[PDB]
């Protein structure tokens, strides 16, 4: 066929003719606000790009149909892009964030390959044929390391450069082309970073930088211009196009630009999510973030047990790997302003609520099968799954009450609704039928217990309380906890109520979130931005987990769900042919209650009207 | 050689303790930075490109970090 | 004032003016010869417009109309980045990077004065306000600050020392507030007077620059969206964009009466200042005086500096005093200066003389740098000058002709005192007092230091060992003591005039002396490849010290003190030159006998000069 030369210039790519000099004609690509780097797939006839404005990866053919973003979640400034043809895996590094990332090239199954000191990644460029990649870094001191396609084996190929850019691969000369932007030059050097040669120095301002064929061909932002020369020798030099100023990427589109073979590109390595090229032209299968991959090598099995922290308008999951695994933003759209979160173990899916719409929502980790199962006047204040018996408490800010409702939306009715009193904050222990609330009252707050049905009430604590807004226990432990927003601390006792201490009262700013992972004591603090934990073993104290989190509203913490054990719950298959409430005492006793607007019929499974 | 002030074209034009940066529309010699100077740190790498007012590397043994918002050179 | 409130803005090779209103015609102001503007300032009630240029490296002003363009700084500027306006005082601020200076003078440009020399790293940005006697300035060191003095340069102090390189620094007169942009972390903050209440009004930018606020908005510059965009002073949001697509908006203003209100004790008769009034916080103003001068115990009137030092280099010739305090030299605005070789200074009319080596010409003006006046031109090559101040005559020395010329104040030739086949004179100081003149005499591979009568006869060899570069002579007539620096053997050695006692003064840590000068009891000398001015106590008691460092191309040193006018007048050639027509020596019984140059001789009257 033919070679073209692809630039992009803010919102806009355009293609030259490298024939036809003059030939300068636009991709027809809408909605790009502010395209910065730029890759192509000739096979697939697609080009790629990223937005740092847009703060997306999209995609599109060249006819620019099928327009369609990649990646729209957890990006900052995504400046380095590279698609893999073989593998036929999208890749990034992105400089706001400090990630290199890998995904399939429709985005599915992203998963971080390099987070652990990582300063600022600019420029990347792929090898999929030799299983490595290579890309510049200018925070700290300015290098260009190399790792596997896998993230393995990282190491620093040239450690005295200065900010370097437009990385490129001879492929077939094997050297490596960069322009440096401090020193102000095009250098070049081999796979080892080694016989290293400067091409030219007397360049005004090189930024951009390509190679094919026999030439080199850069941006210089001075001259405003796209120039060529004799990829050796520096020299032949001649003017492609002039007039072109704010140009980020450049890049020639030619078949003679992604050849090789790789076991990926046979069968995908008969790998169940990801194909990663590693040394020798060999590969390793990969999984999603957070994924773990089986002992045969080649399936992936997600995350059974994690954490998910919750800030207004986003969503998060992290795991305790010794791999130091980052957190990730799960791709959930349309999210405004979120509450409290919580999450079913049997069926894997996310709870929430949302203040902006006064709803109850949920959708699965990947953000797909979207439902709300809560919608309005009611206003959703803080909820708690009852994995058992299938179905949501939740209390009401505006009518002050505990409403109960299934996890299809098919409401039960209400529990408790008392004049003068406020619930607030909650946890069901449907494992001894128990339910327990903060009850913010006008003029007295308490702490309270009840059963599933709201009966049997009593005050667990009146004391040492001015605004308690965050709940949470674990049976193992035996403990319940609780933070005070006014009072600056965080409490703990017995679900009994009894042996009440303080877990800590220093260096408390605005405590709302509480949960229990493992043998640890996580809490998000909302104005310090953080969150913190302590060992509830006594043996390692109190550590910070994360900074600088801005507008934190909760954090939840998920353990695997023991079928064998959960299947033994009474109440938990047909709800025990229960109509509404099916509730479990801790004397083994079961049996089958009613919302207020209801009683329990003569059957003593059924509710009706009195 | 090139001195602080200096009209410069390659860093090599300066003295030992100098780098060649851009002011305004030309380069002239300035000193590399120590311990506890304030350094660059450039968000979008466009704006590298704007950069009339260049600061030289941190000097050696020196890495351009973050306070514990700006950015100093500080020891590895 | 009814005029509304336009927008001013500085954008390199033009300075144009907008309106508040979104997308509304944008206009240049019809400027000339402009290459580079930066700093921008106005004069409402003049209808003036201050800017900068570090291209031409000048400050000028011009009228709305752009007529009148004048430069009123052009000489000691390197990067002149912050500039402001006084209108009360009528006084010109500015800054400069390069130099490490913050200066004034009144807005025309004269009687100019450091305000701030020590402990500056890169003064920026600069605001001023009259009306309380302070000024604001942005630093741009290692450890960028905000600081703040009185306008007399006085009270320094950090007002807010956590903040990257800061821009655009401007005042909310009417709500006592400052504003400036980080172009470290992108964002516009605000606080009081003070530095405190420090709050951030806009984070989300992606490369602010110029900044400026009027009633209830700023203004401000990005460099990447290529735009001047406003915002709620306050909040920092009802956000909109007054202008796209501009390209290197360096400076912006809000050019309106309401602006430039106020008053002090300045607006009204200068405070009765004989050149400079400076408003201050605490005791309203205090008269100040140009570079070097001093105030009068009347603490109105200023006065002239008597005795001080002169540093030539090879494009400008440099004044600065001995002070206690270490003030600043100052560059002499001399237009016609270009290639200085060599200086002399005469202290009776108080001029100062050059030798330029590529217009080959010994030139004169005073340190005004009017009055200018050639008194040699042509082959002529002039290497050194010695000026006779009691005949009125220059001694200089050429090249070329390898001879010894003496030339009269105003033009006219005297002849030639010295020319041999291989003599070659090079440097030259006359000693009228005693009646003899020294010199180098740098014959063909054996250098030798003499001395003659100022006639050329009673020629002698003082030196013509340890010799292998003289290139610089000094000499004390008070104490009878000869100097001389010797480039090669790095070292400065002094004698008597009779040339017995010969001593080494100095021999280690120098390089290239290449001028000498008596202060004193001091001997100050220039070291070429050092850089460096210093100094040693001819008496021994105190120290070798350094004066200045960093001088790039120095050439030439000399010392000026006070003329004794009386004592000037007990020389017997000072008036009438001693009754003779060219050459007046004086006998060592302070007689005077009459002798003339190499083409004259002596006639009967024994004071005319004819020719064979
Ligand atoms: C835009 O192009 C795509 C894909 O590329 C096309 O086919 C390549 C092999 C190459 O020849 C390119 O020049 C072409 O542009 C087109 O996708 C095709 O769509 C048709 C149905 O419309 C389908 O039958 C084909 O199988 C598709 N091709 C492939 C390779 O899958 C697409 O049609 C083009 N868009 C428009 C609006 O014309
Ligand atoms: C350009 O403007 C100057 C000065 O501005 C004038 O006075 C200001 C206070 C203001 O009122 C402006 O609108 C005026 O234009 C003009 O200089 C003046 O000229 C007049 C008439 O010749 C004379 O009487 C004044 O003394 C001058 N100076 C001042 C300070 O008023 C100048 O004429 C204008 N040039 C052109 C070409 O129009
Ligand atoms: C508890 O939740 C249920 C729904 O989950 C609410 O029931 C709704 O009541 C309104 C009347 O106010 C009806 O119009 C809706 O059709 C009901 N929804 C469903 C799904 O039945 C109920 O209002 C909530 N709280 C209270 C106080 O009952
Ligand atoms: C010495 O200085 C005088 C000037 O001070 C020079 O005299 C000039 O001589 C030329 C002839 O060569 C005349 O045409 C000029 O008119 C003279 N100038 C003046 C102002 O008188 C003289 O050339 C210098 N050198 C010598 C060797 O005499
Ligand atoms: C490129 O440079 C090399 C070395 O100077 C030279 O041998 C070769 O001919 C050049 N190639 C082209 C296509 O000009
Ligand atoms: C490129 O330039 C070199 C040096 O001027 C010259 O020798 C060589 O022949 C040129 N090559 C081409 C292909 O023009
Ligand atoms: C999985 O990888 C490990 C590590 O190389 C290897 O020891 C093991 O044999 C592999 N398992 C299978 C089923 O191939
Ligand atoms: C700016 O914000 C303040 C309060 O933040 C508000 O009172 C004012 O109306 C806003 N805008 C204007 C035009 O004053
Ligand atoms: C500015 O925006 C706020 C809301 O963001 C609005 O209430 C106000 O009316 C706007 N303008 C003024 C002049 O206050
Ligand atoms: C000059 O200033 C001093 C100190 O303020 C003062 O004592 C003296 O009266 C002043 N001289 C005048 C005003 O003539």
């Amino acid at each position: 066929p033919e070679a073209f030369l692809l630039f992009s210039r803010r919102a806009d790519i355009r293609r030259i003719s490298l024939e036809t000099n003059n030939n300068n004609v636009a991709i027809p690509l809408t909605g790009v606000k502010e395209a910065s780097a730029l890759d192509f797939d000739v096979t697939d006839n697609r080009i790629y790009w990223t937005d740092i404005s847009l703060k997306t990866i999209s995609r599109a053919f060249m006819n620019g149909s099928a327009l369609e973003h990649v990646v729209e979640f957890g990006l900052d400034y995504p400046e380095g892009m590279a698609v893999d043809w073989l593998g036929k895996n999208l890749y990034w590094a992105d400089t706001g964030t400090n990630r290199i990332e890998v995904s399939k090239l429709d985005g599915q199954h992203r998963q971080v390959l390099v987070w652990k000191d990582l300063d600022s990644p600019r420029a990347l460029a792929l090898d999929p044929a030799e299983g490595f990649m290579y890309w510049t870094e200018w925070g700290g001191k300015p290098k260009i390391d190399r790792a596997a396609m896998d993230g393995s084996e990282r190491t620093t190929l040239v450690p005295n450069v200065g900010r370097a850019n437009g990385l490129t691969i001879d492929y077939a000369k094997r050297r490596l082309y960069w322009t440096d932007l401090d020193t102000n030059l095009i250098e070049s050097s081999n796979m080892l970073g080694l016989n290293r040669e400067v091409i030219a120095d007397d360049l005004p301002h090189p930024f951009g930088l390509t190679q094919y064929q026999d030439y080199i061909y850069w941006t210089d932002w001075s001259r405003r211009s796209i120039e060529r020369a004799n990829k050796t020798s520096g020299q032949n030099r001649t003017i492609i196009q002039g007039h072109l100023d704010y140009v980020m990427d450049i890049l020639v589109f030619h078949s003679s630009r992604q050849s090789g073979w790789n076991e990926c590109a046979s069968s995908n390595g008969h790998c169940s999510h990801l194909c990663l090229a590693v040394p020798v032209g060999g590969f390793v299968c990969g999984c999603p973030a957070h994924y773990s991959l089986n002992a045969d090598n080649r399936t992936c099995s997600a995350p059974t047990t994690f954490l998910l922290f919750s800030q207004k308008s986003a969503i998060n999951r992290m795991v305790i790997d010794e791999q130091q695994s980052p957190d990730i933003i799960l791709p959930i759209h349309s999210l405004r302003n979120v509450r409290a979160i919580d999450y079913d173990p049997l069926d894997k899916q996310l709870y929430w609520i949302d203040s902006r719409q006064n709803m109850i929502r949920k959708a699965q980790e990947d953000g797909s099968q979207g439902f709300t199962v809560v919608v309005s006047e009611i206003q959703p204040y803080d909820l708690s799954i009852d994995i058992y018996s299938r179905y949501i408490y939740w209390t009401c800010e505006a009518t002050n009450v505990i409403n109960v409702t299934r996890l299809d939306g098919r409401s039960v009715g209400v529990v408790l609704k008392g004049e003068q009193d406020r619930p607030r904050a909650i946890v069901v222990n449907p494992e001894k039928g128990y339910m327990y609330f903060t009850n913010l009252q006008e003029r007295s707050p308490k702490i309270e217990r009840a059963a599933l049905d709201g009966t049997e009430r009593e005050v667990l604590f009146f004391s040492g309380l001015s605004k308690p807004i965050a709940l949470a226990l674990d049976s193992r432990l035996g403990k319940l906890f609780w933070a005070d927003s006014d009072l600056r601390r965080i409490e703990s006792s017995d679900l009994s109520g009894a042996n009440r201490i303080v877990l800590e009262d220093s260096n408390i700013l605005q405590p709302v979130g509480l949960t229990v992972f493992e043998n640890w004591l996580y809490w998000i603090d909302k104005q310090q931005q953080m969150i913190e934990k302590i060992d509830m073993t006594g043996r390692e104290g109190r550590t910070k987990v994360q900074a600088r989190i801005a507008q934190l509203s909760d954090i939840h913490a998920v353990k695997e769900l023991n079928l064998q054990e959960y299947r033994q719950h009474p109440c938990a298959q047909d709800n025990g042919g229960c109509s509404h409430i099916c509730l479990v005492k801790g004397d083994g006793t079961t049996r089958c209650s009613c919302p207020m607007h209801l009683v329990l019929l003569q059957d003593e499974l059924s509710c009706g009207e009195p | 050689k090139g001195q602080e002030g200096s009209v410069c074209l390659r860093s090599s034009d300066c003295a030992s303790g100098l780098c060649c940066a851009r002011h305004f529309w030309s380069k002239i010699c300035k000193p590399v930075l120590k311990e506890g100077q304030v350094c660059t740190k450039h968000r979008r790498k466009g704006s590298h490109g704007l950069e009339i007012f260049q600061r030289c590397y941190c000097g050696e043994g020196l890495s351009c970090r973050i306070q514990k918002r700006l950015h100093t050179c500080q020891r590895h």
